[PDB]
């Protein structure tokens, strides 16, 4: 949103596809526990943000999501993320040893070029399916609002901003030890 | 369950816990009646409900409650259920109300949950004793920003109930004349395990942090050092004289605080102007500037980590599940960037997806899942750690203090009190 | 639960309900045995099973049953479970069968659930008393299109059981010599709340419609008028002399019917040829042409709204959940477009996604969820509405009639009967 | 179906994308509680239909879905829909106050041009994730068979027919207070 | 539940089962204590844990266990729960360990589940009796590759417990001096129905295969023949003299084996070198070469189909659900392509998605779902099939043998034994 | 994987669409119980494989999926599949009489040309929603690794290899009587 008040302008199909392909690749990386490569997709100025969400009466609805300087499920810079990667490369990281089985269905991908050259505002919808141990099953859905920046890498993009808009007030799982 | 059998469940002298206390459905009901119904339970922080008309909704056991700021700035707490046919009176996490209206049949209530008037009153209810028919009210008593509530007509006041536990709360709640505000936002999540595992850990379980439970969370906070991390070994643990509270903390060794909170916060906490002001108020250079983590539980389910500064309530959901509702408190007057630093850090570590609390979630679930078995419930758990290592007359620290931060003496007190509560 | 304690659960003189009746698991089992096992329960409409061989499957409490049209056009009802190892005999919602075959081991049955023959009979079962070993049969008795069933050998026949409740059923079931057909399709949905909340509402709860429960559903049916809607205030409510049925309805005021059903239906219902024929048959111009909504429950779980014309059964799923299976009846001979109008309207309003029943779903769940708490179960609900406002000798309306459509006198009868049933 | 007995003819990628984008936009509208704008997408001759579905023996399977003149979860014209919109703009609409949190994953989008100029028969698959209050979670899946008509609006299309084919016999939620 | 009432639940002379035995929660707990706690339960095959250090994790009732190969090649089995605060000691399905470390507080264990050492031992636990505080150990006894375990101090050894049931196990376990290996991979799935339905079927229920249960699975294995399939009618059924085991099998008729296993396997099994070696070892041309399916249960929950060669354990999950953990055994020395053929075939047929076991899944769930009803639980199931058709002195086959492969005599023994176990 | 270690090369949009359309069609076939036509999509050398998956400690993670000569949820050639089709055309196939209600959301479709002319390696992500009887609901997710071969058929492709990578260790349903 701000950006998405107006139905996005049509884009070249190879752009739509370039971006969709990015996300599919990114999902394969996460889903296949290729964390090292996934972190490489994070731009140096990465801002990885997932606001807490609350049940509000519809007049009060402007206060649904936690704001700028307010507690949140995640709100990480590159340094905080580095530490997190360092966790999921430990045989002593119990929440991911044994590892979760995750799936990221990605759809509803909408693209708007941003002010800067080679940057894009994206809205996509997801379901994340997290299965672990014998019988533990968690199903999340939401929206990812990203800012992507073009890149000399083999992937073609780096993730500058990510805002995960979860469809949950209370988190219905015992943790959030994977990445959206 | 007759009294005799309830007594067998925990043996303090021997140091043994019957795991059935974490699983038995009937005991769970007794708990709701004999523990949660008569204890002071944490509902949140004052700054969560600032102006008059402001409310939040939580739980006091499994009874939902409305917590509302009044015109005279008191805090009213009523059962969140209309006495007519039981509909939820207030239906949002937080907001501001001039009044409340039951959406089933439209009974209306002042911001303090008094039934003021009822549709078609004259024709249908003209005899309606609106006071008798208002939602149940709870006693509200706060302690330096934390909001507590108790249903019980005649239980000791929060102040007596806390006893010398106040001393330890002060380490976080009273480091400045400004007091503490809560960073806005409460994070909520479901953990399928018994509430006592959570409560007990925060009461006395420094052991888990200082061994294998959080090896990776520590490593996450360290610069680019490996598995040769120095675990603090000097510290103390406190067991309340009555009521089942406990706290433990490290002294002098800034290593664990550095891994969790980073250098900016650890600095603010131990050296400089703000640390000095704390030392002065707290009456001791040690208390103000030398304490490095610290964990604590106010029995039954009020828990926080002074220095890290996450506060939480463990909301029971039957013997097999617990919700965590957690927020973060900062000194009201601490600088901008210290507050922000406390925010980023607490969420990075002691949150649902935090590099520490991630792993507690995973463990706790397993503990409970196993308990589904028969033989798994048939022998006691070992609560014999560090027996008979307590003086009860330390020059500085009140109550039953030990010099071994790695002890289950606090835990033993929690269960001993739970036992008193259950058998009475 | 001994009899004494079951009696304390509801107090009619005082007007108080113990909320444990909506939650206690053991009482739930008693209910299945003492209420559902001995009452006439609604299984559907005759036109749902027209030709011989036709069946539908539903429930009679939590026992699944097959409901099958026979060659002589009777209706057979048997427990939907093969007595061998309990497999489901009939495995579809509806269809047409010449016979039924158990898919586990192939025991076969006539369309009336008699075990006719068994594979390898001569070698393995030659002594098999096929009558003793047939699925349990229920007594079937219909009333003007509604199909009722009762397991109980010796309970009063449906006709005695209904008593003067027939009078009110007639308002919808007997407005023409043609009777009623059901529009094909039954809508099914799960609502996690106790069945009594649903039953009781349809029994006596006009109050909720005429206050805050459905303010938005009404607004949805109004032309482009706002929050200045005139709620009907003239009406009556009926409490059965025995058996716990009740009905309430508005008189003269076409405002609520207009909002729900629209002008085409409201017209058909109150003025013109078809309305006249109703008045004549019903013996009264008022009964036929002046009644504007009307809700009703045939105890325990048979409920409908004459005028709106949705019928439903509340299927109990433990104390904490209920399924709604609902369809819509029209006068068999009403014109094409009136029938269609009744279809579009009922589904737009009193359906799972209907602008009315949407909101009942939401409320009911909350009521139940709260009840999970301890203190929430520890004080009675208020059932004292409009006490002592009943004559039992009205010139026109039989049973205990009141002039206040806004009363819990019917509700009080429902619970009083439930109480009789439970304690006997 | 009728239309979908034969694998659809290939279509220009910009058409595929034009339609997919429509749906993504439509999902954003629903998911972001922008109901007013969503209703604007409904063509004046809107027919919004979601048949009841039944468990049938496979020979009886032609009778799976409720038919033309038969009870249904929804079967609305423009007037009925207007009333529904008027509900979800009320602080007294309890089922949507507080509001549900919804997500519409949209995929499997197949397009066939219809007889009329600028009309299209569409088949798409969905999952709807509905989360509300503290812990209430409902997951629906099914197919949407739509007829879309081209348009001078900023959206580019109006919805003429919608048939929601739910993958449920009994509805596994306590209501259907949102839109498919 | 007093002993008297437990006895009423099954009536052997009359042949009747009270369906409450499949549903009652309390009986379920008694079962966990009086059946699963004292019986030999199947944990898997030896070749699943070959080298020292190898483990798999399963269940012994609802207690999780670790099953570990030792340095002297013994098999250790301990409760998979650290006695400290109950965390899971081993957290993977299978792998290789030099040691185990509890991830909550880091207590460590040798590959046999002895607590070897404990962090901060000297300061905190110096008195810790590490033997008393090790996880509960189970007796391990294998039979020709199958790994069995029993908690009970003083129950008869596996060999006595099996009794003459060994004779029938041999049909699959001892057809060569090479013994059997398990094809790697255990398939696990959840079936919401009581474990006894599964156990009982494999014990005595040839009837279901030879009637309507698997008509389509048979058709799937036939060449491009329709509904004119010849069902074998010659066979035998065995009921153990003590302990509740049973087996049934076809003789001579290769029709069902052909449909399930195909011509390659059926050949290998009945004619040629490998079949001859079996006949020789088994002491009989019939036993080795004439037996065509065969099903069998070793009470309570150990089940397999010699000839098809799927083995499985039924893991109980309350009265209302059971997990199936199933693998496939082949003669260790059978040729490459026979092994592969046994793999493809077993998974195509007796697996979660197999053309046979697909349908058992579907039936069993229904059986249980129905049982949710009251009247559905109030009359016995029919267990009277083929009464009094047993000699107990057959020249070749030990125990109670019948000539009717279609009998519930085995089933009757299973329940009679269950009854002995429950009432003692 | 092997093939998917490196982010796939960009492909013509009509190829992306040709393949996506294949899958949508295939999903419609499965979801609409058109089994006869679905089997026709199976190439004569069909290899339909769904390995068992296990909870492993992250060093042991190379052993997560069952291997080549090891037990599995499915591992079928054309003959085995024919038999399975013959089952789901029986009024005596109880697990599919009455039939399941299934939905196949298909996304994350990535394409790499294989060695052979007109063959392609595909990775896609799925959710399968299986609803049956009154209240039975099962939700699976995973990845399908396929090899597709071009074709003179109306569909345009035949399925040569399918590897279903489920996100479950223990199967959380009472059977797998449908097709992934
Ligand atoms: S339940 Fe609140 S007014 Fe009726
Ligand atoms: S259970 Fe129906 S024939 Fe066996
Ligand atoms: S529970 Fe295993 S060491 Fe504490
Ligand atoms: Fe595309
Ligand atoms: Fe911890
Ligand atoms: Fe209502
Ligand atoms: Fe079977």
């Amino acid at each position: 949103a701000d950006v998405f008040l107006r139905k996005p302008a049509p884009v070249a199909p190879e752009l739509q596809h370039e971006v969709e392909q990015f996300y599919y690749w990114e999902a394969k990386l996460l889903n296949d526990r290729r964390f090292e490569e996934w972190f490489a997709l994070l731009a140096e100025d990465i801002h990885y943000f997932m606001p807490i969400r609350t049940t509000r009466i519809m007049r009060d609805s402007r206060l649904e999501y936690s704001g700028s300087r307010e507690y949140a499920h995640f709100d990480d810079d590159a340094t905080m993320m580095k530490g997190r990667l360092r966790k999921i490369t430990s045989d002593v990281s119990w929440s991911e040893n044994p590892a979760s089985r995750t799936r990221h269905l990605v759809s509803n991908v909408m693209i708007v070029g941003a002010e800067a050259e080679g940057e894009y505002e994206i809205s996509s919808a997801f379901i994340v399916y997290r299965n672990r141990l014998e019988r533990q099953l968690d199903i999340f859905a939401g929206e990812r609002r990203d800012t992507l920046r073009r890149n000399t890498s083999e992937a073609g993009f780096e993730i500058v901003n990510r805002t995960i808009l979860i469809d949950q007030s209370t988190i219905l799982a015992n943790n959030l030890s994977f990445f959206f | 369950w007759n009294t005799s059998e309830i007594e067998a469940l925990f043996d303090e002298h021997a140091g043994r816990i019957d795991p059935r206390i974490y699983t038995d459905e009937d005991l769970y009901q007794l708990e709701l009646e004999r523990v949660f119904a008569r204890s002071w339970l944490l509902l949140g922080h004052e700054t969560q409900i600032r102006k008059p008309g402001d409310y939040i909704t939580t739980y006091m056991g499994e009874d939902p409650v409305v917590v509302v700021r009044q015109k005279d700035a008191s805090i009213a707490v009523f059962l969140n259920q209309c006495r007519h046919r039981g509909m939820r009176i207030c239906r949002a996490d937080a907001g501001n109300a001039k009044a409340f209206t039951c959406s089933y049949h439209g009974w209306a209530y002042d911001t303090a949950g008094n039934l003021v008037n009822v549709p078609y009153e004259a024709e249908s209810f003209a005899c309606l004793n609106k006071k008798e028919w208002s939602p149940l009210k709870a006693r509200v008593e706060t302690y330096k920003g934390l909001i507590f509530a108790n249903w019980d007509e005649n239980a000791v006041d929060l102040d007596t109930y806390l006893g010398e536990a106040k001393f330890y709360m002060d380490h976080m709640l009273d480091r400045t004349e400004a007091g503490t505000e809560a960073i806005p936002g409460v994070q909520k999540w479901v953990i399928p395990c018994n509430w006592k595992f959570a409560a007990e850990q925060f009461c006395s379980d420094m052991y888990h942090a200082g061994t294998t439970s959080h090896l990776s969370g520590i490593l996450a906070g360290l610069p680019e050092e490996m598995a040769d991390l120095a675990p603090p070994t000097v510290g103390k643990q406190y067991r309340a004289s009555w009521g089942g509270h406990g706290s433990g903390f490290y002294v002098g060794d800034p290593n664990l605080m550095l891994a969790i909170m980073g250098p900016k916060v650890t600095s603010y906490w131990t050296e400089g102007p703000a640390s000095e002001k704390a030392a002065e108020r707290l009456g001791s250079v040690e208390r103000g500037s030398k304490l490095m983590v610290e964990h604590m539980t106010v029995f039954p389910t009020c828990s926080f980590l002074p220095g890290i500064n996450t506060v939480r309530t463990w909301h029971p959901r039957g013997p097999n599940e617990v919700e965590v509702w957690a927020f973060t408190v900062v000194d009201a007057d601490a600088p901008d960037d210290i507050k922000e630093e406390f925010r980023r850090q607490t969420l990075r570590t002691f949150s649902a997806g935090g590099v520490f609390e991630q792993d507690d979630g995973e463990n706790w679930v397993e503990i409970q899942h196993i308990l589904r078995g028969h033989k798994a419930r048939s022998r006691p758990f070992n609560a014999e750690m560090s027996m008979d290592q307590t003086v009860d007359n330390d020059p500085v620290y009140p109550g039953r203090i030990s010099n071994n931060v790695y002890s289950e003496e606090a835990a033993r007190g929690l269960y001993a009190h739970w036992l008193r509560m259950m058998t009475s």
